[PDB]
């Protein structure tokens, strides 16, 4: 044939993720749209370098609800700064339901497909997102020819061949009907990594400050006293231990959320803080004068 | 469906309401009623005098 | 204009955008990408939400020559009011690497478009300092320290950087390091004490040097620097005072409790040992029992 | 954010049955290192 009908693994930068997410969530509940600017290379790579949002609508995303006068005006700026790049797909946020596509969004999808042969749709649902990465997938049109003549899974070949689900129920429904989903990847250069992270100027101040001592008499006093109540129960657990079954041990003497595990945990965690506190205090006095 | 019977509680999954596991526990106010009152530790010997 | 401006929080979208713009205008070798900074202001906390490049030139021969596009700003402001309602021009960024005195002159013109005092937000594109690269400034006017010449000069506003909870999740998990914005165990907190002290060491050196160059080279006097640094000496602790004696009572109290915590953990690991010692006797008996029991099995087969 | 239910009964000891003020009834998984001794009496509970 004349095609290879394969979907790209989508590389989304640092620069693009935050813009997509910030606009989706401030704007939610209300479906919102905007284009994605990038670079196309290969047939298995598509870059989402930058993005810009396009104005709100309460009629959801349609081809009759977009502002083309706005798109034009932006591309005119884009040329005067010398940053012009080609449109590589489009992004939208659904307002409250998982990544899937409705009919209205297939109509919007179809025309980006015509404009640029390969293009992606990245769909951000920012209120089922909690790791900044979950419930964000890319999608791409499946042709009607692809279903009936089995030219749909040529995108499972010459790639990793894995698809990682965020919503099992929601993806699987549109996976045969009207889209094929392929997994998303993230990227940055090393200049970006350092910027994204930052180094704090208060990182050095909080190192060299020993906290108030009123809060420290309280800390030691409270902690050492609390470990007496559970120290006693640690004996009663192990009165017998030669009895079979781990759940059994916990049911006889009420060792549920074990007194060995809790008491130890308390011993390690107050211990970590006290060593660091005597360290900070001794550092400041010897250092400064 | 043989491991199922009519009027046996059954747990479900997600919004599909696909069957998950079987509930052999049945939560009722009949039960809570007994739960406050516990298993009593009055013994026969205390009612000793009349056997 | 504005008399409320203490701190400028910066989201890491803004810091990255500025960085990108420098490298997508092809402006390098200490030439300047200057752009407008967008977001809410006229608040104690200034928050910069977004940024975009402006057309900009400079000639370093004469810095009284530069190109700033007058069409472009208006058009961008109109567009930017649509996307978020947060966005309005609250200053301009400079791409650094330092604060040139050429930056006053630009700031002077920039005041007209703005609805506030414009901010001069330096974002360094090559990383610097034990502290942040990003240092914020506001144009104010004041009298010098020679009691002569009222000069418009730039007031440092400190920075700590912040992002909404919308942006932040994507930051935390994209990051694939230890992080100086989060921390793990004790081991990482030993690291932190070495890093924090190293910053003091370097910073002290700059203060001494500055004192040298005033009495050698003979740069003009500043009672802002000399006056603040006067305070430092009275704040200074000294040794042999009753106060240090009260530190030592607290050091005994905290190490003693750390001794009892350690003893406790000796009994905990003394438990694990036992469980294994019990496990060892049970495993060794049943392991051997099986072999014996198998010999009898084999024996039935052989017999007929 | 959390949404307030009322804890009914344990059906296991790692999975429970609750009701909500949402207008519904669920089966929920009980997260570890929390008290399983104070789910015996029906008392208000919070679900994510």
């Amino acid at each position: 044939t004349g095609r290879d009908d394969t979907k790209e693994t989508v590389y989304i930068s640092s620069i693009a993720l935050l813009k997509m997410l910030k606009h989706g969530r401030a704007g939610v509940p209300m479906e919102v749209m905007g284009l994605m600017l990038g670079e196309f290379v290969d047939d298995y790579t598509v870059n989402v370098v930058d993005v810009f949002a396009m104005p709100q609508s309460g009629t959801g995303v349609s081809v009759e609800a977009v502002d083309d006068v706005f798109q034009a005006k932006m591309m005119d700026m884009l040329k005067q700064t010398g940053r012009d790049q080609m449109v590589v797909g489009w992004y939208h946020s659904h307002p409250g339901f998982g990544c899937w596509l409705s009919s209205v969004d297939v109509n919007t999808q179809k025309s980006f497909e015509q404009l640029n042969s390969r293009a992606v749709a990245v769909v951000v649902d920012p209120i089922q997102s909690v790791k900044g990465k979950v419930v964000i997938d890319a999608f791409r049109l499946i042709d009607t020819g692809a279903l009936i003549n089995n030219l749909e899974p040529r995108q499972t070949t010459s790639n990793t061949g894995l698809l990682n689900k965020a919503n099992i129920q929601a993806l699987i429904h549109g996976l045969n009907r009207h889209y094929y989903s392929l997994n998303i990847d993230y990227h940055k250069t090393a200049k970006e990594t350092k910027m994204l992270m930052n180094l704090h100027k208060e990182q050095w101040q909080s190192g060299l400050k020993m906290y108030d001592y009123e809060e420290k008499e309280e800390s030691n006093l409270a902690a050492t006293k609390s470990m007496v109540k559970i120290a006693e129960q640690y004996s009663k657990r192990i009165e017998e231990e030669k009895e079979l079954t781990e759940e059994e041990l916990k049911t006889r003497y009420v060792g549920r959320q074990d007194p060995k595990k809790h008491l130890s945990e308390t011993a390690d965690e107050t211990l970590e803080n006290n060593i660091v506190s005597v360290l900070t205090a001794g550092v400041n006095s010897v250092a400064i004068k | 469906v043989k491991d199922l019977k009519a009027s046996q509680r059954v747990c479900l999954r997600s919004d599909s309401y696909m069957l998950h596991k079987v509930l052999e526990n049945k939560a009722d106010p009949l039960v809570s009623l007994m739960m406050v009152e516990k298993v009593p530790d009055s013994t026969y010997d205390m009612v000793g005098g009349l056997t | 204009m504005s008399l409320q401006h203490e701190k400028v929080t910066i989201a890491p979208l803004v810091l990255l955008s500025a960085l990108d713009h420098y490298e997508r205008t092809q402006t390098k070798e200490n030439k300047r990408c200057v752009g407008v900074i967008l977001g809410d202001a006229n608040s104690s906390t200034i928050r910069v939400t977004n940024s975009f490049a402006l057309p900009f030139e400079e000639d370093e021969k004469n810095s009284d020559v530069w190109f700033l596009d007058h069409n472009y700003i208006e058009n961008m402001n109109e567009m930017c009011k649509k996307i978020n309602a947060k966005e309005k021009l609250i200053g301009w960024y400079h791409s650094g690497p330092k604060l040139r005195a050429s930056d006053l002159k630009i700031n002077e013109l920039f005041k007209k478009y703005t609805q506030n005092n414009p901010l001069l937000l330096i974002v360094d594109v090559k990383q610097q300092g034990v502290g942040l690269p990003t240092d914020a400034y506001v144009a104010i006017e004041q009298v010098k320290d020679d009691g002569t010449s009222t000069e418009k000069t730039f007031l440092h506003l400190p920075c700590t950087i912040e992002a909404e909870e919308a942006e932040e999740i994507g930051v935390e998990h994209l990051l694939r390091d230890v992080r100086d914005q989060a921390a793990g165990g004790l081991s990482i907190r030993l690291t932190n004490q070495l890093k924090s002290l190293k910053g003091l060491q370097s910073k002290l050196k700059d203060v001494v040097e500055y004192l040298d160059k005033v009495i050698n080279k003979e740069l003009p006097i500043n009672h802002t620097i000399l006056g603040k640094l006067q305070d430092v000496f009275n704040l200074l602790p000294n040794l042999g005072t009753p106060d240090d004696d009260e530190i030592d009572v607290e050091n005994h109290d905290r190490i003693n409790i750390s001794n009892n915590l350690q003893k406790a953990l000796t009994v905990k690991t003394n438990d694990e040992l036992m469980v294994i010692y019990i496990s060892n006797l049970v495993r060794s008996i049943i392991a051997f029992d099986d072999l014996i029991e198998n010999k009898i099995q084999n024996k039935k087969i052989q017999e007929q | 954010p959390l949404v307030i239910g009322q804890f009914l009964e344990p059906i296991d000891q790692n999975t429970g049955i609750v009701s909500s003020t949402t207008g519904m009834s669920y089966v929920v998984r009980i997260l570890s290192t929390l008290d399983r001794e104070l789910l015996k009496p029906s008392m208000s509970v919070a679900l994510h």
